[PDB]
């Protein structure tokens, strides 16, 4: 389910560097392309998508997330991409209907 | 917002007169979420959620803006965000106030 998205990532933003302007641009093509990637399974879910992209100039980091839900029908899944100037953070978050 | 402002006293109360820091930071961090997590899961929880982003930094100086781009059902979730620095540590909040 997440290794499409991964697959589209790794097309989208393989190998390139980093340009500040357009960074949240390409966030929100990634939340567009995510968007199909949700489009295209379509389960009859609440989804939340969230994208993160951050300049690798040496301060060290740690992330995750977390909530207090329904532990059965909601659930979250995730791709992490880096390349050499940059780091790439995809979360999808499932909550029934 | 009433419950973004207490949040801030909670980034405050978690990080004053503190510094960032790499050795403190794994269990700083994690007392950090969880401690907007429980303000956010205390008193004020009415049937909902909140999915939290935290992220802490070292203060340089260079250029750096935030921006999510998200979907989501609308009329249940609603988001907000927080900044603050001090002398050495920058914090920034981000959440997602949602119905469970």
């Amino acid at each position: 389910v997440d290794t499409m998205v991964r697959e589209s990532i790794v097309a989208a933003i393989g190998d390139n560097q980093f340009a500040h302007n357009k960074i949240d641009s390409w966030s929100n093509n990634i939340v567009e392309g995510c968007l199909k990637r949700l489009a295209a399974m379509n389960k009859p879910f609440k989804y939340i998508v969230t994208t993160n992209l951050t300049q690798k100039a040496g301060a060290g980091l740690h992330a995750a997330s977390c909530a207090r839900w329904n532990e059965k029908t909601d659930g979250k899944l995730t791709v992490q991409w880096e390349n050499n100037t940059m780091i790439v953070l995809v979360s999808v978050y499932w909550l029934a209907v | 917002h009433k419950v973004q402002a207490v949040l801030k006293q909670v980034l405050k109360e978690r990080i004053e007169k503190q510094k960032y820091d790499p050795v403190k930071g794994a269990q700083i961090s994690k007392q950090l979420a969880d401690d907007l997590r429980e303000k956010v899961k205390a008193l004020g929880y009415d049937r909902y959620k909140l999915v939290i982003q935290v992220t802490v930094g070292q203060k340089q100086g260079q250029a750096m803006r935030i921006i999510s781009r998200c979907l989501w059902d609308q009329t249940n979730d609603n988001f907000a965000s927080e900044y603050y620095e001090n002398e050495s540590m920058y914090c920034v909040c981000q959440v997602y106030g949602l119905y469970y």
